[PDB]
């Protein structure tokens, strides 16, 4: 290459050079054409040895830590679901830890070593040797020092006081003491969240396609919860190259259980219930009933995929009912039900605590609690209340696949609701 | 399903403050299987030795959670409620480095193998272990003991090798009574393996794949959603060296000069949080780490879980 | 014989977040089902009246300065217009196995540690250190500004085995100041079982309930929480109060905070009162450090010079060492970088 | 090109107050207008548009917090 | 010997919100059952009523700007039809210490400032001060467009021991003036505690009802919030009962600042740095002279030149509400 | 693909008319032929599914008001 340090003259004295008083002339007026132009790297030579090219890094974990960066990338596990930085390899990015004297050196340093252009030929010109400039060998014996120095950085491989050791029991034996580093490039990786997923161009038009209810093979994808680490302080450049597009920041992923963002005191039954009996009250009206499964149910044409989730989406209405009723079972200490309630009954079984008290109702209920067809099917006709529309599944042998899943939750649900009153 | 447990222990509702929640660097949220899998060791040597008994699978289920975060104005994302630290000898403000925390309600059904089950009384165990875990720090955050109006919930203990197939399905379905108001965290490692050779249109790698079962992600008109298999999460699951075994002097700064050390890195996988009622066996449920120290895999996950 | 690289001390004297509710003073032996404080908005005009600076001297200036003024959303706490008592309730832990380090490299600095933690417990108890942290339970100092101008604060500390009260006290806080620590009957028993709590192995819990009498409708203090990112669209409050399940509370480290203020040892402060333990001792509503490495009383200083070449201090400083080991810390040194 | 900035002086970051229209070509012209023209000492500088969309704010003497 | 770069006072004279109820006057012997106020909406078609611009003077857009008005829904708090009568109840906490900063950031200067703060109390005492706070109390100025056109208001002050009543003052606010400060021998008595209050001997909790003939069905007009048929007005309300701010509670006690640099032919302004109103648009303690907060306190502290007497007042009434002061 | 519609034209917005069902693309055809397909001035159009849920309204010379 020939123009590599040759576009630098033109940007410098074209923009900022706009008037040049006498009050100065130290630096830039006679020394900028004297030493600063090509020879300048002679007194600058102490930042060029002092970065170094890692893959996992240390500063994340906290800034004052001063034990290894390492580059090390890992083997693969060989076990099936398991996810890390070792299907990088090619497309991976090499991070730069140093001062903040990173932008020049490690951009001149980086092209000629990665990024070659040898593809084609394996006999015509590959055998060459002999196309090198061949002087002569003591003419630039004293001030050609900084041939061996420029790579060879220390090693002693060391670690911190914080910097998160841990230990991990051997089978059968002692331990193995670990100590994570944080993984910068399969972070870096996964900051391409971004461009293909969130607001890149590709996914808004389809949001925009979405909302138009247009029709291209573009689907997009949605990240909720996500959250923001920011590293460093004020200062994301004393920790990594956390200043081209990832700004000192972290996104990540939830983990969260379903409890998440549980409302705080439920609701009692029986105060003022019209249309809440044993639905429960959920946020899914519009999720888990409307858009899930009544598309593509009109014209079934095969029953491998189908009825499989047809079967376990109506067991997760059946586990969140007991759900429901866990958390109506405790955190209520008072029942005041003599006003409200005009179609809600037969319930002592299934919303009372037993209270140390004869709740009796002119039955033995207090130490029995049998045929609960009370409940049972009285939610199992709710659920097939819940669409009506549904026509020509009747003179067919689907429809008793559909009985199926109804006849097995009406033989899972009784015992566990007789073995808490004894 | 390796050592099957001759009896599960069930310290009831464990209230835990200041748990950390950041748990990984890419994920976040309810901490990670590996603190429960090391809070189970930490009881195994302190009691487990004493009672000539052997504590070593877990059962992680999560009744209430809340985290110290908070939403932006204007985004839709998260960002983490933070502590004033101390200042400096210099008198200025020390670095932000920040610190996710969550509020934390758990249960843990731990599982017992050893030959104090058969000396002891099945209720000299529970206390010896929940009174001795009342002492300790669950993921960074204190274990919190009871102190309410109602009762303080007591620790139980099954015999589950112990009864016929009728106390096979009175015995775990007394305890799944006690488990009910939250969810268990099991680990999904089949899921993200035939999701990965489902794949067939496009070549990828496991990491871009479970980063594609996170998603409610909207698939369009031939509009619509993908379909679910279940409450499905990113979890950490163990670590992968990426430095060979050293000497156990030859770093100065260790936890120890006893132990052998590896720099590793973390290594991420699939759970789901499910209703115990799907649990067939509540031993299925438990969380063990096994090691292949020739290699550099420490993991974790839930074995017999099928 | 040296110190080690790695050292690192777990937190005694473990408090939880301290929980706010609301009712009427002599209702307060039932006190069990007073509803929640809880955190509210509301709106604040103000002008902007700061120190001006000294370029510009102009009416014009400033009277278009106070044309425009700024608003914005925060955040309070009040009592009810009905119920002029404060009730806050926490539950300590007192752990013990306090010289034990958490974290040692050396095998010989943690043996010659523990033998001087042990000289130290052998020779003198941890009943000095023990008064000090019950003094400032029995004074409801973890009532920071609601504290201030309160009428009377009634503060109720059980003892619990499992379920049960095995001692129950009863103080009255403003009876008992903040500067002075004084010698008691009622609060020596507390303080015998603090610092048997803290010599043997195994935690003793406490519940501390604190009652300050405020007035109808005035404004509670619970603690504001810090948030690094200010949101960039105009919505949001300019301060937020913490709150745990719809009711308003102080964090546990600010009443941990207010538990470890013991500190009168350092030799300055005729009139100032106890500051908190900290290393390299530093008070930041002051905003200076008041225990320098300039002079011997440092902790990193004081330690391995107890320790290592055996030099003791003074007794004042061995109880601000060992009160040091009782909040915890991660301490370095750094043998490798 | 010159283009139009607002530069409000508040107290806190929060908090909304009505600002002074310039006329700057760069944001870097405008925040060296705005570390002038500002009349108090624990206030807090804004760089909003002509629409109310933030650009940069400085809070009493630290560095310009960029709005991205 | 300078002043500190921290300096944060607490504010003392804690007021609540104020809670508004509606009844009939004579039963105000009996008027703790009285119900609340509640903030309810209604429509509103507006008309254009604002300048124009001077682009916009021609009829083709003034009609056209007529002809489609705007509509509006506005938060709006009336009595009810047959309530003549506003109750309005809060409570005083006046706590004492006022001259001890809660931050600092020196040692010299604030001994210096405790010293000076002293040497203020030990002259004269608070009863200066107080008496012009009981004269806010006294009066209703705390009720704003509350009291404005009131048939006859009424304020009934009770000191409270531990919930019992000490003692009670009754008054007229419309005849004690909104523009003096005159004598009188049971508002001494408040002046007074509230001077054993500021000084720091006893606890003083004050519990203030002031009651308002504003008339049958009459728009009471509580404080009023910012807006994070689009909503044009949004009343404070603190469950149901409509409310004032503590703050506006708080602004209509130190209204007590009769020491202007410049005319006092405009009455009582509030106690601020730099003394400002903004309804007049203008302050009335230009730093040009030499009184407004700042300086007349750098110089009363550090170079111990002392102001006069009363601007003394002014500067201790500007520690009492507390702020954030120094460099 | 060519998904149906309800366009309505009722007097004000809750009002209740039966609709004439139409065959459309998108939601912006809907609009399109819903613009015109509207006989009278005073009248406000709605676009429906077949199932009775609202999609859009728009009220006598106005913007389409998109109901989510």
């Amino acid at each position: 290459l020939r123009q590599f340090i040759e576009s630098f003259i033109q940007e410098r004295l074209q923009g900022k050079l706009d008037k040049l008083q006498p009050d100065e002339d130290d630096k830039r007026q006679t020394l900028l054409a004297t030493h600063r132009r090509e020879a300048w790297l002679a007194d600058a030579a102490r930042r060029v040895g002092q970065l170094q090219l890692v893959t996992h890094t240390l500063k994340p974990i906290h800034p004052d830590a001063r034990g290894s960066n390492l580059h090390s990338l890992p083997q693969a596990p060989g076990q099936p679901g398991l996810a890390g930085s070792h299907e990088l390899g090619d497309r991976l990015v090499s991070d730069v830890v140093g001062n903040a004297a990173a932008l020049d050196v490690f951009k001149f340093l980086s092209l000629q070593y990665q990024g070659k252009n040898l593809l084609n030929w394996l006999t015509e010109d590959s055998a060459e040797a002999l196309q090198a400039l061949s002087d002569n060998a003591e003419q630039a014996r004293e001030w050609r020092q900084a041939f061996i120095g420029i790579t060879t950085v220390k090693g002693a491989p060391a670690s911190h006081s914080l910097a998160k050791q841990l230990y991990f029991p051997l089978p059968g034996s002692g331990y193995h003491l670990l100590a994570p580093l944080f993984p910068t490039s399969l972070v870096h990786h996964v900051h391409a969240l971004l461009r293909e997923a969130r607001f890149g161009d590709a996914a808004k038009a389809a949001r925009e396609a979405r909302s138009r209810q247009e029709s291209w093979p573009h689907g997009f994808s949605e990240y909720p919860n996500l959250a923001i680490q920011k590293f460093g302080g004020t200062k994301p450049q004393n920790i990594s190259q956390l200043n081209n597009e990832r700004r000192g920041e972290n996104w990540l992923l939830p983990s969260l259980p379903p409890n998440w963002q549980r409302q705080n005191v439920n609701a009692p039954m029986r105060h003022s219930s019209v249309f809440e009996h044993d639905f429960g009250r959920t946020p899914e009206v519009s999720r888990l009933t409307r858009t899930l499964q009544r598309f593509l149910a009109k014209t079934v044409h095969n029953n491998l995929a189908i009825r499989q989730r047809r079967a376990q989406l109506v067991a997760q209405i059946c586990d969140e009912a007991l759900q429901y009723a866990a958390r109506l079972r405790e955190l209520e200490p008072g029942w005041s039900a003599t006003p409200g309630c005009q179609l809600h009954d037969a319930e002592q079984l299934w919303l009372d605590p037993l209270r140390a008290q004869t709740d009796e109702t002119f039955l033995q209920r207090r130490l029995r609690g049998d045929w609960p067809a009370e409940v049972g099917n009285r939610f199992a006709n709710w659920l097939n209340r819940a669409v009506s529309s549904d026509s020509q599944i009747l003179g067919s042998p689907e429809a008793a696949q559909w009985s199926q899943e109804l006849s097995k939750e009406l033989t899972m649900f009784k015992e566990i609701l007789e073995d808490e009153r004894d | 399903s390796v050592t099957d447990p001759e009896a599960l222990l069930l310290l009831p509702r464990l209230s835990i403050q200041n748990a950390n929640a950041i748990s990984s660097p890419l994920t976040w949220g309810f901490p990670s299987p590996g603190a429960f899998t090391g809070f189970v060791h930490a009881l195994q040597r302190r009691v487990g030795i004493s009672l000539d008994i052997e504590l070593d699978g877990v059962g992680i289920v999560c009744h209430r959670f809340e985290a110290q975060i908070s939403q932006p104005a204007g985004k839709r994302t998260k960002v983490f409620n933070l502590t004033r630290n101390p200042l400096n000898r210099d008198g200025s403000t020390a670095a932000i480095v920040e610190e996710g925390r969550a509020h934390l309600e758990v249960s843990l059904l731990l599982g017992v193998h050893g030959d104090g089950l058969d000396d002891h009384p099945a209720q000299e165990i529970a206390r010896q272990v929940q009174e001795q875990a009342g002492a300790m720090r669950l993921a960074g955050g204190s274990i919190l003991p009871w102190c309410n109006e109602r009762f303080p919930a007591p620790n139980a203990e099954l015999l589950m090798l112990g009864g016929s197939d009728e106390q096979r399905r009175k015995n775990q379905r007394r305890l799944t009574r006690r488990l009910l108001p939250g969810f268990a965290l099991v680990s999904r490692e089949a899921l993200l393996q035939q999701h990965l050779e489902t794949l067939r249109t496009t070549l990828p790698e496991a990491t871009t794949l479970d980063a594609l079962l996170d998603l409610c992600r909207i698939n369009f008109e031939p509009w619509q959603v993908r379909d679910k298999p279940g409450w499905l999460v990113p979890i950490p699951a163990g670590y992968n060296a990426l430095s060979p075994l050293y000497l156990p002097g030859e770093v100065r700064n260790a936890r120890d000069r006893e132990t052998p050390l590896r720099f590793v890195e973390n290594l991420f996988g699939l759970g789901e949080w499910l209703s115990p009622h799907r649990v067939a066996a509540l031993s299925d449920l438990l969380w063990y780490h096994h090691a292949e120290p020739d290699k550099g895999l420490y993991r974790w996950s839930t074995p017999r879980f099928v | 014989l040296s110190t080690a690289s790695v050292l690192a001390f777990e937190r005694k004297l473990d408090p939880s977040d301290a929980l706010m509710s609301a009712g009427a003073w002599a209702q307060r032996d039932a006190s069990q089902e007073w509803p929640a404080v809880t955190v509210r908005e509301k709106s604040v005009r103000g002008t902007i009246s700061n120190r001006l600076k000294t370029k510009d001297r102009d009416p014009a200036k400033l009277d278009a300065s106070i044309q425009s003024p700024n608003l914005q959303t925060v955040d309070v706490a009040n009592l009810p217009s009905d119920a002029d008592t404060l009730k806050v309730r926490f539950t300590l832990r007192v752990l013990g196995g306090a010289g034990t380090p958490s974290a040692c490299n050396d095998a010989a600095y943690r043996d010659k540690l523990l033998q001087t933690v042990a000289t130290y417990v052998n020779d003198q108890g941890f009943a000095e250190l023990a008064r000090r942290y019950a003094h400032n339970l029995a004074n409801a100092r973890f009532l920071w500004r609601n504290r201030v101008g309160a009428e009377a604060v009634e503060v109720r500390i059980n003892h619990i085995r499992q379920g049960e009260v095995a001692r129950a006290w009863r103080f009255d806080a403003l009876a008992i100041g903040l500067r002075d620590f004084k010698a008691d009957a009622e609060l020596d028993a507390l303080a015998e079982l603090i610092a048997s709590g803290l010599s043997g192995s195994g935690h003793v819990l406490l519940e501390v309930v604190a009652f300050a009498r405020i007035g109808d409708g005035q404004e509670v203090f619970p603690s504001q929480e810090l948030i690094l990112d200010k949101g960039d669209k105009k919505g949001q409050k300019s301060k937020t109060l913490y709150s745990v399940r719809d009711a308003a509370a102080i964090h546990s480290q600010k009443i941990g905070n207010a538990l470890r203020t013991i500190d009168t040892w350092y030799p300055d402060e005729d009139g100032l009162g106890p500051i908190a333990v900290e290393p390299y001792g530093s008070v930041t509503s002051q905003g200076k450090a008041y225990r320098q490495p300039k002079q011997k009383l440092d902790f990193y200083t004081l330690l391995d010079n107890w320790v290592l070449r055996d030099e003791a201090p003074a007794v004042e400083q061995q109880h601000y060492v060992i009160a040091n080991l009782i909040r915890g810390g991660v301490f370095g040194e750094a043998e490798e970088k | 090109m010159k283009a139009a900035y607002i530069i409000k002086e508040v107290q806190n970051i929060n908090s909304e107050r009505e600002g002074t229209q310039i006329e700057a070509t760069s944001l870097s012209q405008a925040k060296r207008i705005a570390s002038k023209e500002q009349c108090f000492h624990g206030t807090v500088m804004r760089i909003e548009t002509v629409n109310g969309l933030w650009l940069a704010y400085k809070e009493d003497g630290k560095r310009w917090v960029d709005c991205q």
